[PDB]
Order: structure tokens, then sequence, then C-alpha cells
């Protein structure tokens, strides 16, 4: 699997890697948030359509 | 402000603990665990009653 990291080596040759990797590391305080809010969405959201639709054909 | 002292602090930041671990263990009783050799497979909940309904209490 891990053969694949040396595809990311185009940051040097690519403006839009590197710039894009900063940016997300400077928006990295709302993308923890997300995937909590998204983990505690998914959690609830799950649990119902269980429960609703657990016992079913 | 739990930042007012360090026990307010610590305790925000252990009430905020077991939140989680209700969730938890809210989420893994409907998981089949344990292959129950005997007879069909009963949710982990369920089968370690015990285990999961004190914990619910506490």
């Amino acid at each position: 699997v891990f053969r694949v990291f040396r595809i990311f080596k185009f940051s040097r040759h690519s403006q839009g890697l590197r710039i894009l990797g900063y940016t997300l590391k400077s928006c990295a305080s709302e993308l923890g948030f997300l995937l909590f809010s998204l983990t505690m969405a998914i959690i609830i959201f799950a649990t119902v359509m269980f429960y609703a639709e657990k016992g079913s054909s | 402000n739990p930042h007012t002292s360090t026990l307010a602090l610590v305790f925000y930041y252990v009430t905020g603990f077991f939140i989680a671990v209700s969730v938890i263990t809210n989420v893994v009783e409907t998981v089949p665990c344990g292959t129950v050799p005997g007879s069909k497979e009963l949710p982990c909940g369920e089968r370690y009653s015990v285990a999961f309904f004190c914990l619910d209490t506490a």
C-alpha cells in the first residue's frame, strides 16, 4: 500500500499541493470540529435508522 | 469557566468523559460479539447484560 506515498513528492513541482497543505493546516481548527460533528450526527442517525428499521423483512 | 481553577478544569474534563463512555456503550449493545458457540448470536449488550446494565447505571 504505502508505495503510493511517493506520489506526494509532486509537492515541490506543484504549487497547488503546498499551498493546499498550508490552507489546510491553517483551517485545521474547523476540520477537527467537522470530524466531531459528523461523528455525532452519524451516531445519532445510525441509532435512529436502526431502531426505526431494525425489525423488518 | 472550568479555566477558573484547575479542579474545575479536571472536573469538566472528567464529566465530558463519561458522556462519551455512555455513548460508546449505547452503541456497542447492538454489536453481535462473541460467537455464542451454543445458540444464535446475542447482541453483545444482552449477552453481558449485567456488565452493560451496571455501566449504564453508573
